């Protein structure tokens, strides 16, 4: 959430911090970990903006 | 680190002197990662400890160099 | 001359409860415990111990943001009711030191420093007030209201 949706929430916060918001985060997980489910759920923040 | 706060005690060379074979973006990566950690911690300045969470977080290499070779 | 022991014992008990809640991750419990500690310190008009406790709680490893926010807001609320100008300055300095480098307390820090600058101006120390209040870059406080 802080990786993707926190940036769209108030990137001015990160700017005041002094660093740019996260560019892109890749998910590391042993095979059969079910990371894909994480993204399928993250699709529950816009449902049209994904 | 110019646009960082680094309030009072974060020694800049303190982590530079480490061997920590790094990359030109690796320094920027450590800086941003400390920034993100502080954002999660809401520290309007970069605490000298967050430098620790950054330097080791970004230089996460499993070298596993045996000291036997010395 | 017997209240000091009761005050310290109660502060220690509240600190233990605060540690329990903070390790438990309960924002409401930790915030309420800190507010209770501040109330105990204030009601006893033990300003020095109040400042010491504020600093101690602010410097603890892993304190929650909202508890500190409530503590600082209540401490600013205590500034007006204090009787001594010297105590005003000391309390203001302690809050300013605690809030330095904390994003979610920059509003309180800015108001606090403005009040201190006003106090210094009342003393005729215009140079000191100007130099001190110059130290804030309110431009970067996005959470701040444009008018103020």
């Amino acid at each position: 959430r802080e990786s993707i949706e926190l940036p769209l929430m108030n990137p001015e916060l990160f700017i005041r911090v002094g660093i740019k918001p996260p560019k892109g985060v890749l998910l590391y997980g042993p095979p059969g970990t079910g990371k894909t489910l994480l993204a399928r759920a993250i699709a529950s923040n816009i449902d049209a903006n994904f | 680190t110019a646009k960082m706060n680094l309030s009072d005690e974060v020694d800049l060379e303190d982590y530079v002197s480490r061997p920590d074979k790094i990359s030109a973006a690796e320094i920027t990566a450590i800086c941003q990662e400390a920034g993100m950690h502080a954002v999660r911690k809401n520290r309007y300045v970069i605490l000298p400890k967050d430098f620790e969470k950054g330097y080791r977080s970004n230089v996460k290499k499993p070298d596993t160099d045996f000291d036997f070779y010395k | 001359m017997d209240n000091g022991g009761n005050l310290e014992a109660q502060i220690d008990a509240l600190l233990n409860v605060e540690k329990q809640m903070r390790l438990a991750g309960d924002v409401a419990g930790t915030r309420k415990a800190a507010c209770d500690i501040l109330d105990l310190c204030f009601q006893s008009k033990a300003w020095k111990t109040l400042n010491d406790q504020i600093v101690v709680l602010s410097k603890r490893r892993g304190q929650l943001k909202q508890a500190v926010t409530a503590m600082v807001q209540q401490a600013m609320g205590y500034i007006d009711q204090t009787p001594d100008l010297d105590i005003r300055v000391e309390l203001i300095k302690t809050l300013n030191s605690v809030s330095a480098g904390k994003i979610y307390v920059e509003l309180e820090r800015a108001r606090l420093i403005k009040i201190l600058a006003k106090i210094k101006e009342q003393q005729g120390l215009i140079d000191e007030a100007a130099e001190l209040m110059q130290e804030i870059a309110v431009e970067t406080f996005g959470a701040m209201a444009k008018t103020e």
